[PDB]
């Protein structure tokens, strides 16, 4: 190969950072630490992969260039380009098994691995397609991602449900103790479809959405998902499993409704958490006419107690929660007031913005 | 901790 | 104990953070995770220790209070005060073996350990005393601390030499490969004295200084040091050993002098470092008439090369250095131009601000 | 790496 290109540092830095996204997780196969570089039809393509997902960036080439392909260590190449001064011109050329980088009086010779060895995802067909604002996709992911399981044996929970229904796009995430669900209108009629995006890909897609107005084109296949925004393309294999129905966890007929200031609740739970058991993180909620009492105890017999003025008219009840799950929800709700819908001490609780029904959170209580 | 009835 | 006090959160946060400094993440003894609280003569005193050093803070009490003393978990007490809202009034009282903390409708009951069990450093006599501005002490420590050894077998290097000579205070730090020395006038005739402050104490003393109008009073005993600034008192045991002589490391008659822009040198070494050996971090410097060439190679046979215009009149020479040691010096020198004094490829090199002789840095080369 | 002659 005789791949050759010359590009401005400023046009290369964001693409490098973006395609280096799937390179987390310390992969064993050495080429997985490399980026695939391809020159063809006046375009430089950069690809980063982890075998499950691919991140692609396209850079227009206006300066003399020669077609070809190679793979280069991602971290070293990024650090070199990042380390060069603002407005630097980066001249790249291949010499046998080495990639030469020239800028000003700086020269770098990098070891390569053949482009022919770079893993790629199998070709697939899109079956569902739609366009939506970047901010809408980001909101759907940010509102629910903290509720995804991390390394659960129920592999289908280590990710996020993306469901199309009517004119809405819905995201669902659960770890079996708590659930998050967000729905947004996308002003387009859609077929009923649901897919599971792996957690690693969900995170990388969310980090890819940084621009404003700019539309996101989504293509969903039987085993893959693709999202394109500007010069960036995110592709991932889907999790091949059946996701639980979120409707099963929603309180059937909640008879108890609590309303309180979001920040006031958040700060009271955060202080009470200090004296909660380090392992179980249990807090006790005492709900009575217009008052909430939060208590936390630990094995050292230390105790925290917080009393808040809230809006509540119902029967008095005591309920236990893992304070971290409650704090995660309150931190996700960027609002003034919070609503809590309860039934009894052993049943699920729904937490929402008192003013909006777009995102619902369900936390299962603890006996303690 | 109770499980959500998934 | 009768101990009772009420103080503003804003007057308690800085003292709590400061006295907690010597506290390790894993105390071997439960009392070592506690802060001693003492009320006497209208003052609240707070003490934290690790047995080698102690940090004391004094808070004036203007609201009703009762004398007494107790010890309380540092982390929990700090988190409670930090977690309370801005402008909160914190009311503290003892109730049996628990310490009650009350603010608004927030109530916290903490476990205590008797004040009589709190470890105290032994009584000692000061033999050397002087006063100097906080900014002067901060400069002396900041200019040299990065060159202290961390866990060297030569225990006397895991710290900093503080030396008084004439009207000057000098700090020396070395790890056996590189050395840093800074001298400042203090406008007071002093006896010739030198002591070794443990590295943990050096870091503690550094963090307590904020470069304000408050002078720092230093007291040096045969086995201890004490530093008083404003309402803070830092005391540490000294390292019982003999510190080597910095003067024998200084190039005797350097025949080669290099001058270059500090940032230009720093950025060239930082880029060349990317392709240096990960363990040994070796870079090669080739000095010729008004030119510096920096090269770095790794076991993967990758190579970085940087060429710089410098001021250099001397015979051509090749010298190897650990790039991290060079970068540490350049980062410590907050200046425009740097001077490098060399003899040959096997001898020590002195680095300093081309415009100031206040601080000097000596780096021993690596064989090429 | 050469040692400083301490």
């Amino acid at each position: 190969s005789h791949m050759k290109f010359t590009v401005e540092r400023e046009h290369l830095l964001k693409p490098l950072q973006q395609v280096s996204g799937p390179l987390g997780g310390r992969p064993t196969l050495p080429i997985l630490g490399n980026l695939l570089l391809q020159v063809a039809d006046g375009t430089l393509s950069l690809t980063g992969t982890d075998l499950e997902m691919e991140m692609v960036a396209r850079v227009a080439l206006v300066q003399p260039h020669e077609p070809g392909a190679t793979t280069v260590p991602a971290r070293k190449f990024f650090d070199i380009c990042r380390g060069l001064p603002e407005g630097a011109e980066i001249a790249v050329q291949l010499e046998g098994e080495r990639m030469l980088v020239r800028s000003g009086r700086s020269r770098f010779s990098l070891s390569t691995l053949p482009a022919a060895d770079f893993p790629n995802l199998d070709d697939w067909q899109s079956e569902v397609e739609f366009t939506l604002p970047q901010a809408t996709m980001k909101r759907l992911i940010e509102a629910t991602q903290f509720s995804m399981a991390h390394q659960d044996v129920r592999y289908y929970l280590n990710g996020m449900l993306f469901e199309t229904e009517g004119e809405e796009l819905r995201t669902v995430a659960t770890d079996g103790h708590r659930l998050a669900v967000c729905s947004m209108p996308i002003g387009q009629s859609l077929p009923s479809h649901s897919v599971i995006v792996p957690r690693k890909g969900v995170i990388e897609l969310m980090r890819m959405l940084d621009g404003g107005d700019n539309p996101l084109r989504v293509q969903i296949g039987s085993n893959n998902i693709r999202a394109h925004v500007g010069d960036f393309i995110f592709t991932s294999k889907l999790v091949d499993g059946r996701f639980p129905d979120y409707r099963r966890v929603l309180p059937k007929n909640p008879d108890k409704h609590l309303e309180a200031g979001c920040d006031l609740l958040k700060q009271a739970f955060a202080r009470a958490a200090i004296l909660s058991n380090e392992k179980f993180r249990g807090v006790r909620l005492y709900v009575s006419e217009n008052q909430l009492k939060i208590t936390a105890n630990n094995p050292e017999q230390e105790e925290a107690e917080e009393i808040l003025d809230v809006t509540y008219s119902g029967a008095e009840m005591e309920i236990g929660f893992n304070v971290s799950y409650v704090l995660d929800v309150l931190n996700a709700l960027k609002c003034e007031n919070v609503r809590m819908m309860l039934t009894d001490s052993v049943s699920s609780v729904q937490i929402e913005d008192a003013a909006s029904q777009s995102a619902a959170y369900v936390v299962m209580p603890m006996r303690l | 901790q109770a499980d959500l009835x998934l």
